[PDB]
């Protein structure tokens, strides 16, 4: 009950097999190349021959319907202001989870960072009426916006806003089965009041970001002890956990992020 | 393994 | 063979080019980086000077002198790699995991001891490379950081572009060392000129360049948004963009066009003047191909 979340996958062979090795069950990696922007209406970039996706034909049927979950492309912004900018993220989000439809793929991440997503909300549900039941939609969610978390590092220059934001699309969707919540986990939580609320939604998987983990003394890895609580109460939820980020405890191996969540898991209270 | 491979930090 | 994709050519004073090139699509996602003596001979992988394989995309890259390279991967890795002393292979030095998602882009402060990265996870990082290690890390900007520009002119101040429309300028000398200047649409690529001390360019995703003064004038030059920024090497520059719709615009000190071409058939990627003849110009795109342009000045 963990994945890896990886951004980069330089051969899907090599990457699933290693992260297989390191403890996962499944990996979220990108269908379409993160960078690889595409045109639908403009020439002549709507000519751009070749192959636009590694093939299909290098994993297992079973393999897809069960190991490997979607992530939309970062450059894609169907509330974008621009009209063109607008139109391609319309097309590259029809094209994309049509290709992961086609794959089979279990489950597909979407981001949620903008307060207004009527149009993703709009494409999104012209996507799900086509009739194919294969995969469902966890859109991703933080606890607190980024606008919230900055450092405040800049000098020229409330909390349910993300919920707020959860619920518009979730309304604009039909409360539609077939789109779950993503929570993901800051360093820093919110009040009591805000996550209890939030554990009310239908919340599929939790991302957990290496950067939240402290350091131990010996060295390895570890939580606070109020991520604990909001840990184990995910837990008696049965949700996914997916393990993001780099090794910021270069010394251990990323092995180890996982083994302390197991922890947690076989010492949960009886 | 490591004893106290998984105590909570300070 | 080398990848399709075409990512960045950058010039070296010397007159070398270095292509960094990456597979967007097919079987492998590898990368791949390229040096040519003769630019001209370029992209054939047989008349390559020197090339290498790289284990993921390369973002961007930069010089770092007359010999060393500081590669942006894809992988969330910042990786410097030096060329042989008879420049016949290119030697990895360091690779470091300091990012969770691509980097963006990278630039080299004027002192050329130390640089800057910014990537899509909302977070800049700036970097010794003596000493291999990271100094410090700001997550300033509130979305993915689109664009970061080291100023040639001063040490130890950059500006830097999110796509929270956002324009921050950076001195890390003195605290509180982040500042916002701004005019809109969203910033996509910047650029400082060269000759004076306070005066940058910065293109909106639009498709319009503005011309700013730290202490605005605006032109709309593209129907898409802008890629990158170029300023010329003469003592009067001759500001280069390049944008989406595969084309090349060469434009005067006030933002008046002055040249175009369309030679390319997909995005433009990266343009950079040659060093040893002002009116050389050198552009790459995904389509595959190298274009020298004669502009008229």
């Amino acid at each position: 009950s963990s994945g890896r979340d990886l951004n980069c996958v330089p051969e899907i062979a090599d990457t699933l097999g290693a992260v297989a090795k390191q403890g996962f069950d499944f990996l979220c990696m990108p269908v379409f190349h993160p960078r690889f922007k595409r045109e639908f209406i403009q020439e002549p970039a709507k000519n751009r021959p070749g192959p636009q996706t590694r093939s299909d034909l290098l994993l297992s049927g079973r393999d897809w319907n069960t190991l490997i979950v979607g992530k939309l492309s970062p450059w894609i912004r169907p509330d974008s202001k621009v009209e063109k900018i607008r139109r391609n993220s319309e097309a590259a989000m029809l094209q994309e989870l049509n290709f992961g439809a086609y794959l089979g793929l279990p489950a597909f991440l979407l981001p949620l960072n903008q307060e207004d997503n009527t149009n993703l909300a709009r494409v999104l549900t012209n996507h799900i009426h086509t009739g194919h039941h294969s995969s469902m939609f966890w859109m991703r969610v933080p606890l607190v916006a980024p606008e919230d978390l900055r450092d405040d590092i800049i000098e020229n220059a409330g909390e349910e806003k993300t919920w707020m934001w959860w619920h518009n699309f979730r309304t604009l969707c039909d409360y539609s089965k077939r789109i779950a919540v993503a929570l993901e986990i800051g360093a820093d939580l919110p009040s009591n009041h805000v996550i209890d609320r939030w554990l009310g939604e239908p919340i599929k998987a939790a991302i957990l970001p290496t950067s939240i983990f402290l350091t131990n003394k010996k060295g390895f890895p570890v939580l606070s002890k109020m991520h604990q609580r909001l840990i184990f109460r995910l837990l008696k939820l049965e949700v996914q956990f997916i393990i993001t980020g780099t090794n910021h405890h270069s010394e251990k191996e990323f092995c180890s992020y996982l083994q302390y969540l197991e922890y947690l898991s076989q010492n949960r209270p009886p | 393994t490591v004893a106290g491979q998984f105590e909570d930090a300070d | 063979c080398m990848e399709r994709q075409l990512e960045a050519a950058r010039y070296r004073s010397d007159g070398a080019l270095l292509l960094g090139a990456s597979s967007l699509s097919g079987r492998c996602w590898a990368g791949s980086l390229w040096l040519f003596k003769d630019p001209c001979a370029a992209p054939n992988e047989g008349f390559c000077s020197a090339g290498v394989q790289t284990e993921a995309g390369v973002a961007d890259l930069t010089w770092v002198g007359e010999r060393g390279i500081l590669v942006a991967s894809d992988s969330g890795a910042v990786e410097l790699w030096e060329l042989d002393e008879n420049e016949t292979l290119i030697v990895s030095k360091f690779c470091k995991y300091e990012h969770d998602d691509i980097v963006s882009t990278v630039s080299v402060l004027s002192s050329g001891t130390q640089a800057v990265s910014g990537s899509k996870d909302i977070c800049i990082k700036v970097w010794d490379l003596a000493q291999q290690v990271v100094l410090s890390s700001y997550r300033a900007h509130a979305a993915q950081v689109t664009c970061v520009a080291a100023s040639p002119h001063k040490d130890s101040v950059f500006l830097s572009c999110s796509e929270d429309n956002r324009i921050l300028l950076w001195d890390t000398r003195c605290p509180k060392p982040a500042s916002q200047i701004g005019c809109g649409y969203l910033p996509t690529s910047l650029a400082w000129h060269p000759q004076q001390s306070e005066v940058f360019v910065f293109g909106d995703e639009n498709g319009t360049v503005s011309l700013v003064d730290t202490k605005v004038l605006s032109s709309a030059v593209h129907s898409q948004c802008v890629t990158g920024l170029v300023f010329s090497p003469h003592s009067v520059p001759f500001l280069a963009s390049l944008s989406e719709d595969c084309s090349l615009a060469v434009l005067d000190s006030s933002l008046s066009e002055l040249f175009r071409s369309q030679a390319h058939r997909d995005f433009v990627r990266d343009a950079t003047w040659s060093p040893l003849n002002h009116s050389l110009l050198t552009t790459v795109g995904w389509d595959h191909q190298v274009v020298h342009h004669v502009v008229p000045t």
